[PDB]
DNA sequence: GGAGTAATCCCCTTGGCGGTTAAAACGCGGGGGACAGCGCGTACGTGCGTTTAAGCGGTGCTAGAGCTGTCTACGACCAATTGAGCGGCCTCGGCACCGGGATTCTCCAGGG
DNA sequence: CCCTGGAGAATCCCGGTGCCGAGGCCGCTCAATTGGTCGTAGACAGCTCTAGCACCGCTTAAACGCACGTACGCGCTGTCCCCCGCGTTTTAACCGCCAAGGGGATTACTCC
């Protein structure tokens, strides 16, 4: 991948690097060197991984406008569910067991989709 | 599980040529600068292997390399 | 700070602690264990100023290991000291023999 | 954890104000200047055993003669 | 069909390859012989991440050096390009044993 | 011992040497040693350039097979 | 060296063909080598709280490069 | 009431594939690289008539050299306090190779 | 044949405009101070002395021409070779994707 890496930096040479889960989580030090406009997953159920390396490889890409493209968010385990907010943008405090939790479900569930009904 | 070398190219071996200062090329440039290759890092691998097992112990940080490859005769730098 | 006897901004402490016990010498006897901080200073400090100019120059403001293996290879006293050394992820020197080209 | 990138900004403040370097730059900074350490380490141990006098004018030596 | 001259177009081969940090060897399989080369004798290296780029830098610097030297050699004789014995006149003089 | 005669080598390492430091002087050693040690050198760059004209298809060396000679052999 | 001296090294002087290029060349390094010996030697002994050069001081001279 | 058995976490490997580009090679044209024998002469070849120096050996101590009393000149422990830059973060200036625009690099078949 | 009208190609002056980027800034914390203790490297006075340098006095060892004289240095000249030019194609490492057991650690449960 070095011999494509010289005229490779800056220009529109590739107006979009096809960075699939293999190149994010083991060279996060060598992404960290360009811009990058746009930041997207597909169906994010399977990167529920909130401790994985690759959550440090693109926690620290400050990108203007990131995005998420799940396939399906999941109906049980409410962190896994704001875990697509979560890498959408880091913003919302880490507590989420005052919307539910331990304090009869379907008032659960309805929160559930009135928080998620803007996003 | 093990792989092994095809050639060594012509396109590749040839751009080590013209960063050696060469345009055209002969019958024995691709291949034999490869022997040097072979024949250099078999007798830095023979000394290694000798210092190894005269005491039967492993290795250390990748700061060997230097060290290692400045007694052989060409060393190296960038970190 | 620590270091400030002669100029010198490089932590002392540890480096006080390596030099003093630097399994080398007996005892450093009056005595310059500060004096490997001030050439070391002094290679900082001609770095920094060969960094800069570099940087500064071809219209950007990184060093491209390209440039410190220019550096690297134009001085005479470095070539002096350990000229059996290369520099990586960069090239050779560019060469073209007369007779090679047409 | 230590870093004596504190002190060489310090030094080029004394030289440069506003100038940016890279951290491949840094890395080799680290190498060559250890490596240098370790020479003159090296250079200025058993010269105090050359004769019976075991300072400065050891690594004085070293420098002297590695430049 | 534009073909000039070959050898200033292999100058301007030279030129494009002679200018920047591009990564002439096109060399995994470099990095394959070093790994033939490493278990060869022994086994569970478990070394550095990046190790195998300075490694094969330091192989680039020892072909290369000798490339600049076999071309001096060759024009010191009646022959530009790359020739075999001026590699041996390289190597066998730098000491090679 | 010196095919070049002892006092020819040493009047020439005096006077090159008398540029150095005033008064410098040498005890009953370090007089034939440094011919010697040149010698071995020349006998070195002879072998390298015997080596070279043995390629260059010619028994004559030349300035350029000395220079190859000296240049190769680790400086 | 004078012309006896560098007919004799041209004798051994692969087949006598080589003489006066060597004749021309060896001569040119020679001092050169000399210089460079001489000057190491000094600094070795320039540590040596003596006055005048003794072989306690230049046994490891060229330790550093061997 | 801390350890013995053993149920738990778990993550990391032993290994085999998606996706993948470079890695070595083909491949045709030719023209510059491949390597040398001769021309002849210049490039060395050489061995005995003709001398300064080199490596010395005949006194007397003769610049640096190893030399033993008894020390002058210093460099490293511990114990309560404390400041340097480190423990962690990412701020505002200035990035970073092919495009707007194309004259360079290189050869070739007619003007001439 | 020279000289050239015309043909081929290809990346240098400054950005893409959103983020790389180096070690200032929050102050605290851990080996530096100074409170006393302590005996070791460096060395001043000390005495002729190692082998032979100032004379004299050397014997030939390299060091110097001559009289020709007798072959090879570099390129003409020769085939010859010959392998890149750079497009094109097929061997060819790395890094997630899979579903499991080992097993070090670690405590649920317990027990003598
Ligand atoms: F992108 Be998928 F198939 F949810």
């Amino acid at each position: 991948r070095k011999e494509k890496r010289k005229g490779w930096n800056k220009p529109d040479a590739f107006h979009v690097c096809i960075v699939s889960y293999q190149l994010v989580v083991q060279d996060q030090h060598s992404f960290k060197r360009k811009r990058w406009q746009y930041m997207v997953l597909d169906e994010a159920h399977n990167i529920k991984n909130f401790r994985s390396t690759r959550w440090q490889a693109l926690l620290n890409f400050n990108t203007q406008r990131r995005l998420l493209l799940t396939g399906t968010p999941l109906q049980n385990n409410l962190a896994e569910l704001w875990s697509l907010l979560y890498f959408l943008m880091p913003q919302t405090v880490i507590d989420g067991k005052k919307v539910s939790g331990f304090a009869e479900t379907k008032k659960t569930v309805a929160k559930l989709h009135q928080v998620l009904r803007p996003y | 599980l093990r792989d092994n070398i095809q050639g060594i190219t012509k396109p590749a071996i040839r751009r080590l040529a013209r960063r050696g200062g060469v345009k055209r090329i002969s019958g024995l440039i691709y291949e034999e600068v490869r022997a040097v290759l072979k024949s250099f890092l078999e007798s830095v691998i023979r000394d290694s292997v000798t210092y190894t097992e005269h005491a039967k112990r492993k290795t250390v940080t990748s700061l060997d390399v230097v060290y290692a490859l400045k007694r052989q005769g060409r060393t190296l730098y960038g970190f | 700070s620590r270091s400030a006897k002669a100029g010198l901004t490089f932590p002392v402490g540890r480096v006080h602690r390596l030099l003093r016990r630097g399994n080398y010498a007996q005892r450093i006897g009056s005595g310059a264990p500060v004096y490997l901080t001030a050439v070391l200073e002094y290679l900082a400090a001609e770095i920094l100023e060969l960094a800069g100019n570099a940087a500064r120059d071809n219209k950007k403001t990184r060093i491209i290991p390209r440039h410190l293996q220019l550096a690297i290879r134009n001085d005479d006293e470095l070539n002096k000291l350990l000229g059996n050394v290369t520099i990586a992820q960069g090239g050779v020197l560019p060469n073209i023999h007369q007779n090679l080209l047409p | 954890k230590e870093t004596y990138s504190s002190y060489i900004y310090k030094v080029l403040k004394q030289t440069h104000p506003d100038t940016g370097i890279s951290q491949k730059s840094m890395s080799i900074l680290n190498s060559f200047v250890n490596d240098i350490f370790e020479r003159i380490a090296t250079e200025a141990s058993k010269l105090a055993a050359y004769n019976k006098k075991s300072s400065a004018r050891e690594i004085q030596t070293a420098v002297r003669l590695i430049l | 069909p534009h073909r000039y001259k070959p050898g200033t177009v292999a100058l301007r081969e030279i030129r494009r390859f002679q200018k920047s940090t591009e990564l002439l060897i096109r060399k995994l399989p470099f990095q394959r012989l070093v790994r033939e080369i490493a278990q060869d004798f022994k086994t569970d290296l478990r070394f550095q991440s990046s190790a195998i780029g300075a490694l094969q830098e330091s192989v680039e610097a020892y072909l290369v050096s000798l490339f600049e030297d076999t071309n001096l050699a060759a024009i010191h004789a009646k022959r530009v390009t790359i020739q075999k014995k001026e590699i041996k006149l390289a190597r066998r003089l730098r000491g090679e044993r």
